[PDB]
């Protein structure tokens, strides 16, 4: 049949919140990191452990940011996070100007 | 082969002291070691800032206690103080 | 390159964050925030590496970079 | 050792050495390494205690990071202490906002 | 034969006037002596028989007013994001949550 | 002399004035008590830290430097009173 | 010249900086170029801030720089503001700013 | 007793930049606080770098990289240029 819109999302929330495995596949993330790093210095090497630490920190930060964003969107009587929500969150945090 | 150090073995002894029939994973071991380093650093730095703030040259047990009372939340800090004072009294008892 | 952070991956992250409904422009905004965050952290990490006179960025350098930013990380020899 | 004399498991002498080499002050008294080691040992006792509890709840024998994250975040005081710390392989606590729940 | 009054202001105008007025000056806004009494009470409950340098109280008041002004700024931001114009308690709680305060 | 209910010394007009300096235009009635609570929390934390420093110092009087140290501890550094 | 500041052509006291570094338990030993470098950095930051502070005081037709000026200066300059993004200036006040939706139409 | 301050040097700099402009006592205190704060931050960062690199001394390199970690882009760049210039002048003289 069909699941009503908005149900499979709840299942996935239960699913992902119970595990801890990283959610971004490694290789694209690593290539992004190397691209970004290149702009500060040429011919640079990275310990895989360093890349893993970068990914850990980045994903944890993103999850926290989304938590705050969902909180904002709920406050705005909404259920769909929208860019303005992230902007408000970061602004209050003090990260964005 | 470089002889790098850690807190592993003592963490394991404590763990046995609280949950005798239990193990721990290597990644959790490293997490614990990082936690110990962090707390050590914070308390020590707070002690040093005390020492500077009071124009004195010695980070003593008293500095350690007051730093513990600055850094830790209420109940955790209370128990920290009790334990530390206890161990110190014992250490001065022996020699 | 940056786009390699696939939209569904962003969805997965948000789900772990507890989000139920996601907008289109979100994905790109998240990409931008991630790019900035990485930029800062990697900048600091390189700086640490350079002062060490090493061509290989180490985990420890990442750790100090995160600690500077008030985003302390555990599990990599803190 | 001196740990023996103080009823601690944590290496006092290690703490003493680190206190000296870390340039925290010109001179270091005698009690301080003992006290700092005792406090550290107490805290890690608490962390391990709760993490083992969690691992038992999850029916596991060896503590894995997820257990540590659960113990930390679920407890109020530890969570406050580790306010600016992200634990590798830690995840988040299960939590769904009401309005998102089905009617 | 009577005495008539000219008119009456629309609501919100003086709000804006006050806003600019207090955004131009810097002088402290909370009255001093109640603040000192409150601080003395709070310290008392943390420990009895403490005395204070006036300058210490002044620094405390400055930090308090600064903190509160920033808090209100963030509250107003939240209020706006909620398509409202009156700040309401839940706005403060959201601001303090996102700030990482408890 | 005993001190009591001094939190209400933070009168409504004062909170209104602050909110004006914060850019607020229209103030809901309940905002005042919530603001009182927030101020009480913040003051409790800062005074706990400052009193702690004073205790270590073995002084019966709180000095501005104590306040400045406490504030810097809270990641809320203040200029204009030393340090 | 005798003063090390004169040797480095600096207004700040290099000697005082050297003492401070040594009386701060930052490391076992202190190099000779660090006091000079740090004094230069401090001088540069002070000059940069003072420029904007004096300009602001001018804008308010005032001969003396008062805290309000220091605030205005720092908060208007993006980089300085970022350096002091978690700092409070006694008597600083705030930049005049009113949200758009609060303006009458 | 002697209560050291950066008052005089701040005055010198001010007159260097604004000869015709005064500073209030409160402003002077604030400036002093800023100076001390920046000093402490840079010194702590440099000590941290020294420790991370298992090094027992602070040289102008540690200060320089500390500045690079602390100040923002243009500010850091000009500060670095000034520091290196002052170091070179001190070495030559």
């Amino acid at each position: 049949h069909r699941y009503r819109p908005g149900t499979v999302a709840l299942r996935e929330i239960r699913r992902y919140q119970k595990s801890t495995e990283l959610l971004i596949r490694k290789l694209p993330f690593q290539r992004l990191v190397r691209e970004i790093a290149q702009d500060f210095k040429t011919d640079l090497r990275f310990q895989s452990s360093a890349v893993m630490a970068l990914q850990e920190a980045s994903e944890a930060y993103l999850v926290a940011l989304f938590e705050d964003t969902n909180l904002c969107a709920i406050h705005a009587k909404r259920v769909t996070i929208m860019p303005k929500d992230i902007q408000l969150a970061r602004r209050i945090r003090g990260e964005r100007a | 082969k470089t002889r790098k150090e850690s807190y592993a073995i003592y963490v394991y002894k404590v763990l046995k002291q609280v949950h005798p029939d239990t193990g721990i994973s290597s990644k959790a071991m490293s997490i614990m070691n990082s936690f110990v380093n962090d707390v050590f650093e914070r308390i020590a730095g707070e002690a040093s800032r005390l020492a500077h703030y009071n124009k004195r040259s010695t980070i003593t047990s008293r500095e350690i206690q007051t730093a513990v009372r600055l850094l830790l939340p209420g109940e955790l800090a209370k128990h920290a103080v009790s334990e530390g004072t206890k161990a110190v009294t014992k250490y001065t008892s022996a020699k | 390159n940056i786009q390699g952070i696939t939209k569904p991956a962003i969805r997965r992250l948000a789900r772990r964050g507890g989000v139920k409904r996601i907008s289109g422009l979100i994905y790109e905004e998240t990409r931008g925030v991630l790019k900035v965050f990485l930029e800062n952290v990697i900048r600091d990490a390189v700086t640490y590496t350079e002062h060490a006179k090493r061509k290989t960025v180490t985990a420890m350098d990442v750790v100090y970079a995160l600690k500077r930013q008030g985003r302390t990380l555990y599990g990599f020899g803190g | 050792t001196r740990s023996s004399r103080a009823g601690l498991q944590f290496p006092v002498g290690r703490v003493h050495r680190l206190l000296r080499k870390g340039n925290y002050a010109e001179r270091v008294g005698a009690g301080a390494p003992v006290y700092l080691a005792a406090v550290l040992e107490y805290l890690t006792a608490e962390i391990l205690e709760l993490a083992g509890n969690a691992a038992r709840d999850n029916k596991k024998t060896r503590i894995i990071p997820r257990h540590l994250q659960l113990a930390v975040r679920n407890d109020e005081e530890l969570n406050k202490l580790l306010g600016r710390v992200t634990i590798a392989q830690g995840g988040v606590l299960p939590n769904i906002q009401s309005v998102l729940l089905p009617k």
